[PDB]
C-alpha cells in the first residue's frame, strides 16, 4: 500500500489530486545530486550531468537528489510514498557530486541546461553563503524565460537581526523556502530574513532513497520541493499561467503564521493557490 | 556546543581534532569554501569549509 507523507497533506496537495490535477505534462528539473532512476516509485523523464567526474545523472551517489525528487513527484501507485505532483515530467540535472557539493559553474551550467530544455520549474535544494554575478544572471535569465525557480532558504537558523538566507534563494527572482514542522512551527535550523518568501514542511519528511529505499530527512532542502511540486500542480490546472502568476498564486494564498522575518508569508496552500481568486486562509 | 567560531583561520587538522573532542561521533566532511552544497540538516554532520591553503574559512557548525 502507498503512504501519503504528512507534508503532502499539509500543503493540501490531495485537494488538487481529487480535482484531477497531478502535474501532468509539466517539466520539473531537480538540480541536485542526481536521481536514482531505477527506483520503482520514481519515473525520470530525462536529464544531464554537469559534474565532470560523475557523468551519469541517473546515478545518485549522495542520496539527497533522490529524496528531493520523491517529494516533487513520487509516483501514484500502490507502493512507497506519494509525491506532490506525481504525474510531473521529472528531470535529473546533476550538479552536485557524491560529497554533496558543487562548483558555482556546475550549478550555472545546470540552470542553463534547464532553460535550453524548456523546463517549466526548477527546484534547487542547495545553496551557499555568497552569491556571484554569474549565478544571479543564470537565475534571472531562467525567470525572464518563463521558468518558476524555487530554492531552499538555507539551514543557518537565526543571527540576531541579520538575514541568514543563502544564495540562490536570497535573489529576488528566486522563491526562497523555509521549513516548518507538522504543527506549523518554524524548524530551529530554518534560515531567516526579509528574503524568506514562503514555508513548507521540512521536518521528518519521508521520501525515496537510492536502492529502492525510503527514509525521513530534515532540511530546507525538504521544504523547497513541496513548493516546486505545488507549482507543477498549479500549472497542470492552469497551463497558460506564467511563472509570475504561479509565484503570485502561491504567495497570495499562504496560511499566515508568525512574523515574516521568521515565516515569510506563511505555509503554502496549493488548493487555494490553484483557484482563480486568491486570499490567505 | 554546535558552532566553533574560534576555529576560523586554524588548520583543518586542528579543527577536526577540536570538533571530535566536543562531538566524538561527528561525521566530518571537508569541502572547498565557495562551493554550493545540499540543504539537508543532519545533526550528526559537521562540514568544514577550507580555503586553498587548507585553513578553515567559515565558522564550522553542526548540520
Ligand atoms: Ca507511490
Ligand atoms: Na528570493
Amino acid at each position: 500500500a502507498q503512504s501519503v507523507p504528512y507534508g503532502v497533506s499539509q500543503i493540501k496537495a490531495p485537494a488538487l489530486h481529487s480535482q484531477g490535477y497531478t502535474g501532468s505534462n509539466v517539466k520539473v528539473a531537480v538540480i541536485d545530486s542526481g536521481i536514482d532512476s531505477s527506483h520503482p516509485d520514481l519515473k525520470v523523464a530525462g536529464g544531464a550531468s554537469m559534474v565532470p567526474s560523475e557523468t551519469n545523472p541517473f546515478q545518485d551517489n549522495n542520496s539527497h537528489g533522490t529524496h528531493v525528487a520523491g517529494t516533487v513527484a513520487a509516483l501514484n501507485n500502490s507502493i512507497g510514498v506519494l509525491g506532490v505532483a506525481p504525474s510531473a515530467s521529472l528531470y535529473a540535472v546533476k550538479v552536485l557530486g557524491a560529497d554533496g557539493s558543487g562548483q558555482y559553474s556546475w550549478i550555472i551550467n545546470g540552470i542553463e541546461w534547464a532553460i535550453a530544455n524548456n523546463m517549466d520549474v526548477i527546484n534547487m535544494s542547495l545553496g551557499g553563503p555568497s552569491g556571484s554575478a554569474a549565478l544571479k544572471a543564470a537565475v534571472d535569465k531562467a525567470v525572464a524565460s518563463g521558468v518558476v525557480v524555487v530554492a531552499a532558504a538555507g539551514n543557518e537558523g537565526t543571527s540576531g537581526s541579520s538575514s541568514t538566507v543563502g544564495y540562490p534563494g536570497k535573489y529576488p527572482s528566486v522563491i526562497a523556502v523555509g521549513a516548518v514542522d507538522s504543527s506549523n512551527q518554524r524548524a530551529s535550523f530554518s534560515s531567516v530574513g526579509p528574503e524568506l518568501d514562503v514555508m513548507a514542511p521540512g521536518v521528518s519528511i519521508q521520501s525515496t532513497l537510492p536502492g529502492n529505499k525510503y527514509g525521513a530527512y530534515n532540511g530546507t532542502s525538504m521544504a523547497s520541493p513541496h513548493v516546486a511540486g505545488a507549482a507543477a500542480l498549479i500549472l497542470s490546472k492552469h497551463p497558460n499561467w506564467t511563472n509570475t502568476q504561479v509565484r503570485s498564486s502561491l504567495e497570495n494564498t499562504t496560511t499566515k503564521l508568525g512574523d515574516s522575518f521568521y515565516y515569510g508569508k506563511g505555509l503554502i496552500n496549493v488548493q487555494a493557490a490553484a483557484q482563480h481568486h486568491h486570499h490567505h486562509h | 556546543k554546535t558552532e566553533w567560531p574560534e576555529l576560523v583561520g586554524k588548520s583543518v587538522e586542528e579543527a577536526k581534532k577540536v570538533i571530535l573532542q566536543d562531538k566524538p561521533a561527528a561525521q566530518i566532511i571537508v569541502l572547498p569554501v565557495g562551493t554550493i552544497v545540499t540543504m539537508s540538516y543532519r545533526i550528526d554532520r559537521v562540514r568544514l569549509f577550507v580555503d586553498r591553503l587548507d585553513n578553515i574559512a567559515q565558522v564550522p557548525r553542526v548540520g
